[PDB]
């Protein structure tokens, strides 16, 4: 089963260029009306 | 008939309390709970805030909180009062009822709701205006 | 406020400007010129005793139609204003009434 993970993970999206700062915020109004659901707006480098 | 009989002195002057009245008759007071209700000519509506059981006087963030809310048992008055009026507040004051409505949206047991405070019977309303004239 | 023209005797659709993000609760009042308001329909189906069935509510399909004020058959008592009032999930604690919905009906009798 490792293996078999490890194999079909492999050929997927590499996620390195993610660690990145990210400039994140509280979504909820009222308290506790849901953390657990953190805004981050960051950058990204795109196809360019 | 709960006729929220308001009577205010109808002149003032700024930075002084305005004192309108809220009469509750025809029924009972301390069954259903009992609020405020403001508008102005040109603008809105706006609400002053909440008394309930437990009298803690919330209060509205866009007024600075200048206001001074309460209400007492005795002469089965609301009491609501304005500490230093500016002269921007010359409209009309009126009396308001609330229904602490329990709005469902979720699972009780997480605090996955919350409270609508809806409102159904209404007064009618004193205006005063506020200057150097009192 | 914002000016609207309909004609007599025909089913009419309020819409107030503010979208409804997250489950809504909308309330309706009738703000007559002059004199104090009353309300139309809260819970968004639940109209209040004495209130005529020409105010009807709009129902939640969770998204979709906005907060719709349903008035079918305006007649010589409805010359007014209206309000929408209305509580979701994401404003929190709805503290503000909201803009000012006019109407003014032309072809009046
Ligand atoms: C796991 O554990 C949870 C613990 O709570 C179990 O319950 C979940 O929470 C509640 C309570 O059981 C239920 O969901 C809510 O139910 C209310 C209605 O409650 C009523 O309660 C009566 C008994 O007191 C009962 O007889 C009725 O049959 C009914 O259950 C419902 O109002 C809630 O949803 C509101 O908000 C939604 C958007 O967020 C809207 O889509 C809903 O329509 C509704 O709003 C109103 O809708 C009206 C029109 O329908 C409209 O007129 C009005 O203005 C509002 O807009 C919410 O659905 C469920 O039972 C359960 N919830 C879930 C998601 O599971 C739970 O059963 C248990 N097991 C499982 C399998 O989850
Ligand atoms: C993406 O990178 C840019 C690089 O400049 C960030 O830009 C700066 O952001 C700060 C606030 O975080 C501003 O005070 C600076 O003036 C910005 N500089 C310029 C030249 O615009 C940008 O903030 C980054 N993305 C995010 C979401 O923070
Ligand atoms: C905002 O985010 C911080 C992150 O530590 C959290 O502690 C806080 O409760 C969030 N909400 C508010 C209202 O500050």
């Amino acid at each position: 089963i490792i293996s078999l993970w490890d194999q079909s993970l492999k050929p997927c999206v590499k996620l390195t260029p993610l660690c990145v700062t990210l400039q994140c915020t509280n979504v909820t109004n009222n308290i506790t009306d849901d953390g657990e659901l953190k805004n981050c707006s960051f950058n990204m480098t795109t196809e360019l | 008939q709960v006729q929220l009989q308001e009577s205010g002195p109808g002149l003032v002057k700024p930075s002084e309390t305005l004192s309108v009245t809220c009469s509750v008759s025809g029924d009972s007071m301390n069954n259903y709970y009992w609020t405020w209700i403001r508008q102005s000519p040109g603008k809105g509506l706006e609400w002053i805030g909440y008394i309930s059981d437990r009298e803690s006087a919330t209060y509205n963030p866009s007024l600075n909180s200048r206001v001074v809310i309460s209400r007492d048992t005795s002469k089965n008055q609301l009491s609501l009062k304005l500490n230093s009026v500016t002269p921007a507040d010359t409209a009309v004051y009126y009396c308001a009822t609330a229904r602490r409505g329990q709005r469902i949206y979720g699972v009780v047991s997480f605090g996955e709701f919350f409270y609508y405070y809806s409102m159904d019977v209404w007064g009618k309303g004193t205006t005063v205006t506020v200057s150097s004239a009192s | 406020v914002r000016p609207l023209s309909v004609a007599l005797g025909e089913t009419a659709r309020i819409s107030c400007g503010r979208q409804a993000l997250g489950s809504r609760a909308v309330q309706w009042y009738q703000h007559r010129p002059g004199q104090a308001p009353i309300l139309l329909i809260y819970n968004n189906q639940d109209r209040p005793s004495g209130i005529p069935e020409r105010f009807s509510g709009t129902p939640d399909i969770n998204f979709g139609t906005r907060a719709t004020l349903t008035i079918s058959g305006v007649e010589a008592g409805d010359e007014a204003d209206y309000y929408c009032h209305m509580w979701d999930s994401r404003s929190g604690f709805s503290w503000s009434f909201g803009g000012a919905t006019r109407l003014t009906v032309l072809g009046q009798p």
